[PDB]
């Protein structure tokens, strides 16, 4: 819910900064000349920064071993094979690359195999000034890295085409992350509309990071890959370690847990890594099955849960959800629905960005200037 | 990978544990380059076969080079 | 507005479950062997479930009718045509398929013609254990079905490439759906900022379904196709039939209609299936034209409406909207703007997730502990 | 934040209207015949409107200069080259086009070079009945125009394939736009949770337009291109010029500036065109660096700012942001944090869609029926 | 392009100025067309080489024409 | 298809009727497969023409097979 608390960056500012620089008159030449006839340079610029350069395709020094080697037996005749083959394809790359920039007005992502071949990528990764676990990680997950990379068209000039490539740095690795799922919790009692709900708004991915915790509110800005979690910090908050306390004890004095109130008791499910939360309310039909032998459990109104051991699938209302078949150990932790601790008479049924204790203050306010302005009379 | 999860009936919520980070903290730029000849229209009439074909893979080529020129002198749209 | 009430699923859990299974040592072979030299199997697994299998491309038994049939007259010579042709293309497919998985890190949608050819698709649809109207529907809308399908890379192994394909089931068909559009309704009176608005938050698609109604809050998770509506229940709520009552009578005792209050009177339009709602407020220029002979109507402040008979286009402020030219019968239903029933003095001008009667309780609260704590004094 | 105030249109209603028309029996022929053997027609329809028509590819009158010119020396023999070449490619286009419509169920965007070649595009732009600055603009930004264009599959019929192409009109050009960035402003004082925030909700792009101002709340529905801003009015509001007053004076009597309150003091950054806003709160580490010589400034709690002169990069918490290297003149305007003017004791800490003066009324309400019902006692 | 920006410490906000509009206000429709022959299965057996190849670029062609027919008679999904 | 709509002036709202459902309620999985040879580097020098070409459509082929191997052993990103 809390994605509106995020800051706002400029994903390709890094990359463009370098593009911008490639229009300085001296620069373009400094580059070509530095790849005199090497293929990986390290040209420091006339801005004054180091950029691993890279000629990946020589077409000038190919065409010019068959412009003059064919502007003579032609016009006209034939030459042979091999030369067609090894150009049809050589040129073809460029054509793709040109398609790609033209449709995405000069900026592509993911970065394609044409823009950078595994060949060329892994090599880049190898001489990147960065740790060794970074290297291995990147190498075993190239199609992800490609997804988090950008490619930025920069210049076509005399006899040279430059485009910048922006690649991720994984400055944080092998720290423990964890994922928090939350459905709404309401009172079950019978009169339709007599009922109060509350939800934890703090759902997301959470990863330990430099003594704090990076929190990712919109959990589809992260890709799990087995048990690795690729996130981007551009979409994160930096919170105290204490924020975990909300899971064992949502009332704790150390961190003030975040919630949302409403009166809107509606049935829904949340599928977890290894199970399924069910919020059943009203006249809803909520169920959990095994594909083979059908319904194996029927939920009562309120918020409950099942693991994916034995369960394939869960229906709530007319909504069937397949469960995640990942393997692991679930543990149910019985506890009193905290919503049962609140007097409906003085409960804030409209609160989108609130905390546990904000609700409390707001209650005391109500409670006090009820009871006082009352025995008064 | 020992992945594991707990449901809290108190607060209708659940935590999945046992995951390992990989966070994009920074960026690695690097220029990628391609060298190009420019050539005239100087060509031919003919021809036997395997240069009527090599001429076609060359219409396309300048065609490309033309579009890339269209992307002239501006900030790219992020 | 109400999309935040949705649950949260795992769209490809079904599919992946099967992928996971294809790494059991016995399984991969059980498959190849079961397609001994048939092309559509039904291998039950060493998990124990039935999956229509499908070899769609034999390259081993092609390459091995020109490895040995060409590792002999070569090295070196030539063979002929036909064999190049019917491989250049045969291989080409695979290359596409490989592109597709590499860019989308192993998961594609829509499912492409390379991943599955109409040829192969329709055949699949034919032997799918499902009703006959399903079959016809799917067949007449393949490019939609492709859109709602997923394709999941699973394994490359010894001499075999397996990827799972997840295809929709349309378990609900030919029931009546209907679409609800809502713009904000405010008071028109003159002092800028003296004014109160209210909007129905319950907009979306609505379809009758097993005695209840599936409700789709974000109506771009549905594609109309003529007069068929393809939705996905994964993004729906299951509500009482009574919820329709809100259209004839928003005050009705049976279902408690949902709204949102604010003081933010701003001009806007909503284009309907067959017309256009206009919310005109303040100094805004709101108009409806015929392309040919220009402006044919000028709106007064407040919320009004026009059908697409005669009208091509509607401008509100500096925003031109083309109207939907679909053919049908509109009917205007004159009624008193309910916002005219509310005393501005005790109206909740900030409420994002509220109902008609929630507003009422909140009013009585205000009304009472005004009048009581007042004659008091 | 305010994107929920937008209206809702039907982006391709214009285009489809014309598609619909191409199924009138008389129409399809009226078209083919009107391109007797011209390539750009202007067929007025049997609905009765003018549409620049365009045959871009003749395959009938190509195949029929090698059906009969090859159903005779074959069966069977060979013909030559050139004819293969100039068809392999001619046909190839169509194949792309067919891919494109099949995956996007008949509606593509951006409009591809196959759907329309620069060749054909610019020609279209040339004979478009529109001003000359429009023409030049469109011509220098074709890959943007392609992005804002749509292409709508319409009919395959006897010997003819018609698809409609919807192209932008830039009816507003060279007026001054400007971009507003806003981070949250809170009180800094020490007890965690004793603290109140407020944010301007009115962020977006703003462009002068016909005496009013078009406002674009979700500023990623706009693409800057150097110092040109392409927006689409479909996602805009039409507001009074006065709305600018909120920047110099947020208290001004003429326009009532929009804000949001909360108690949720969290650290974040907003990267501007030429700098970076920092909202530092709590125990957060907020900093600004120069890549070369490291940290050059450390922020105090509260809301501050730095220009991109000298600064490359800014970190807030565990979130590094590269700054925009665009060149220009920043100016810091020192001012008292307005949040310092509010008594925390009677401040509305939950308000998502509010104004400066709405807060004031709500305060007076609190202030009054405190002080009155108090000396009372 | 004289681009310029002001930060307001009062209200934690900033304005970037010096930009020029280009707003999509309207739309230009226009039909684009392609003519097609339909032909029989009438063909050949053979052949030397450069018609075994021209036949293949023609499987694809009807193949296409088939898919385009599948997109039969309906409102397109916007 | 008799499509029809009513505007409610009372509540600034409208309902379009006359539509027919097609709802995705469930899923149909099914494995799709492709058989592959693996071969050595054993090849040739030569050649006349139409095997210098068949060798190229085979670089690409293993190239592919290589990328598909890179997608090694993990949960796919949904």
């Amino acid at each position: 819910f809390l994605g509106f608390l995020l800051g706002v960056g400029s994903a390709i500012a890094s990359g463009v900064a370098v593009s911008k620089v490639l229009h300085l008159e001296g620069e373009v030449n400094k580059i070509k000349s530095a790849l005199l006839s090497t293929n990986k340079a390290v040209v420091s610029l006339s801005n004054g920064v180091s950029v691993l350069t890279f000629k990946v395709l020589d077409l000038k020094n190919y065409i010019d071993k068959q412009l003059l080697p064919i502007l003579n037996k032609q016009s006209c005749s034939i030459s042979n094979i091999e030369t067609v083959i090894e150009f049809q394809q050589k040129n073809n790359r460029l054509l793709e690359i040109t398609r790609e920039f033209s449709v995405n007005a000069g900026v592509t992502t993911p970065v394609s195999t044409y823009m950078l071949t595994n060949s060329e990528l892994l090599s880049l990764i190898n001489d990147m000034p960065i740790t060794n676990d970074q290297k291995k990680l990147m190498s075993n997950n190239v199609q992800i890295v490609r997804q988090q990379s950008y490619s930025i068209m920069s210049i076509i000039k005399e006899e040279v085409l430059a485009y910048v490539v922006q690649l991720p740095l994984y400055g944080v690795i092998d720290t423990p992350c964890w994922k928090l799922h939350t459905s709404p919790l309401c009172t079950t009692n019978t009169k339709e509309g007599s009922n109060i709900c509350l939800t934890r708004t703090d759902r997301g991915w959470y990863c330990d990071n430099a003594g704090s915790v990076s929190f990712f509110p919109q959990a589809e800005t992260c890709k799990v890959q087995s048990n690795r979690v690729f996130c981007d910090t551009m979409n994160s908050l930096t919170l105290p370690s204490e924020v975990n306390l909300c899971n064992v004890d949502i009332f704790n004095p150390k961190y003030d847990c975040k919630i949302m109130t409403s009166k809107t008791d509606v049935s829904s499910s949340v599928i977890t890594s290894l199970g399924a939360i069910v919020s059943c309310y009203g006249k809803t039909k909520c169920t959990a099955s095994n594909k083979n032998r059908g319904i194996i459990k029927t939920f009562s109104n309120g918020c409950d849960y099942v693991s994916n051991k034995g369960v394939d699938t869960v229906s709530v209302g007319n909504t069937l959800y397949y469960v995640n078949k990942q393997e692991g150990k679930s543990l149910y932790v019985k506890g009193e629905p905290i919503i049962n601790f609140y007097d409906p008479l003085v409960f804030p049924s409209d609160e989108f960005d609130a905390s546990i204790s904000q609700v409390n203050e707001k209650i005391n306010q109500s409670l006090a200037f009820i009871r006082k302005s009352d025995e008064l009379l | 990978q020992n992945i594991t999860e707990e449901f809290y009936q108190s607060t209708c919520s659940a935590v999945s544990k046992g995951y390992l980070s990989a966070l994009r903290t920074g960026w690695y730029t690097s220029v990628i380059t391609i060298e190009l000849s420019n050539i005239k229209e100087n060509k031919c009439n003919g021809t036997d076969a395997k240069v009527k074909l090599i001429k076609q893979e060359l219409d396309k080529y300048k065609n490309a080079v033309t579009e890339l020129q269209l992307l002239m002198q501006s900030t790219p749209a992020t």
